[PDB]
């Protein structure tokens, strides 16, 4: 039988500190990801295409730590990693510390499909990805007071 | 970090992570969600993998492949396995987080040790289970 | 590529690994030779590897943490987990080259699919071996 | 008891391409890096500080594609990567991408001894060394004609 796991990070997720209300957005959230998921396998959508879609729809939800929702650098500045692997051919494709990629496993999937290479990193791999017609982004688009509130807590 | 594993209709497996890494952290440090092995794996032989956490821990032990790895050479189950890595090992190397995993099979597991992880499964046109704590 | 692997008098296993990567890369290319667990790998309890050849293969099969699991959890020997990864898996991948390893019990191996493998070793207090070529 | 093993590389190393003279260079230079190795083992230093100097001497050594002697990218730059571990803790360290450090070996041990973390990269990764006192080097001090060439022909 298809089936899809998600997930929004592991941590020290405090009872205490929420309310009901602030939990639900986070039920909801991965209730509306894992289910677009759900609908493609059951449309037979390949594995590859469920993960990569509800890992976009992860980054795009600022509740979560991976695209729009980043955490901060001790410089105030957005570093992406992502990673995106087909357990079929084995092929893998990831790119690290990338600043104006809107998509991280976007630009993962790109190295995957559009290269011979695995892994690329910084400037080399956004300029991979530009030259391959995805979008140069502002590092500030990922910020979100949630996270530089953490920043400013953490120091 | 965020995750997300799948097994398909035709029985393929695959596995993505993506993550801002950790807060406050030093420019150009890499954790393990672009690792191939560590924070992500997927082969039909065995598991995919999403892992978050601590991520130079999930490095040190190649989490991910550890799961695939136990079970493809060690004979152990989806959950032997998982308990193996997210319950002992890497809390012996001072590691905290946890994984998704689904098997070829399409066994699910989502172990962490921490006090939550942000989580949820279905099977394909089924209703699916959301998490946030510890059960 | 250059790399070392080593078991010391307290019984300690290292390893390292460098590259300039390929003639002519697309910069910003990652292969193995960084990446704990593919190009470099040490354990005490297992096995210290370093590797050398077509880095995107090395990642995807994991090598060098894969010679561990393979002698750990699948109980093959050095030279029988050297055989399946270098002479089996890695070309079964489309993936060329070599690595060194030594055991937790001294056991030291230099497989490569290639012509040629820049190499040597040698026991404390005994005469060094090197080599190019196969055979 | 003690060993140890290094590599300066696999591929299609070419008998006919070679001299004798060129190949006793290659068993020139891995026979005394080997016998470094071997002299600091038999003399107790640790399986880690044998395998970074033996790393940082075929860095050094121009004759294999790490440090002096990296091969040249699409755009005749140099970017070297490397990583060390260490069997006991099971730390690791290491760096990708840097251009501006002389010995990544070295760098990749100062990510394992110096910092909380794994991995590094970059100019974040440089950033990092130089502020541990490594020094700064011009990418050009990695380049030799060989491989210039090497490049020019592909
Ligand atoms: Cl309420
Ligand atoms: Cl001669
Ligand atoms: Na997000
Ligand atoms: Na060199």
């Amino acid at each position: 039988k298809a089936v899809i796991a998600i997930h929004g990070g592991a941590g020290a997720i405090s009872r205490a500190q929420m309310s009901l209300q602030q939990e639900l957005r986070y039920i909801e959230a991965l209730s509306a990801i894992v289910e677009t998921g759900q609908k493609m396998l059951e449309a037979g959508e390949s594995a590859l295409d469920v993960v990569t879609e509800a890992v976009r729809l992860l980054e795009e939800c600022p509740l979560f730590n991976a695209g729009i929702g980043a955490v901060f650098t001790r410089d105030e500045t957005h570093e992406l990693d992502a990673c995106v692997m087909d357990g079929n051919t084995l092929k893998a494709g990831a790119v690290a510390g990338v600043s104006h990629l809107r998509n991280p496993v976007l630009a993962a999937r790109l190295v995957m499909e559009q290269s011979p290479h695995v892994m690329m990193i910084g400037e080399g791999a956004e300029n991979f990805a530009f030259a391959r017609g995805m979008e140069r982004v502002s590092p500030e688009i990922f910020s979100t007071s949630l996270r530089y509130e953490q920043l400013l807590a953490a120091r | 970090t965020v995750g997300a594993v799948a097994l398909d209709l035709d029985g393929n497996l695959a596995a993505a992570t993506s993550t801002g890494g950790m807060t406050n952290k030093l420019p150009g440090r890499v954790g393990d969600s672009p690792l191939v092995g560590a924070g992500c794996y997927a082969n039909n032989a065995s598991v995919a993998v999403s892992c978050t956490g601590t991520g130079e821990v999930f490095i040190r032990a190649l989490a991910a492949y550890d799961i695939a790895a136990l079970m493809d050479y060690g004979g152990l189950s989806l959950a032997e396995a998982c308990e193996r890595v997210v319950m002992e090992k890497l809390p012996a190397l001072g590691g905290s987080g946890g994984l998704i995993a689904i098997d070829h099979e399409g066994n699910v597991a989502l172990p962490f040790n921490t006090e939550g992880m942000y989580r949820a499964w279905g099977y394909a046109g089924d209703t699916p289970t959301t998490g946030i704590y510890r059960e």
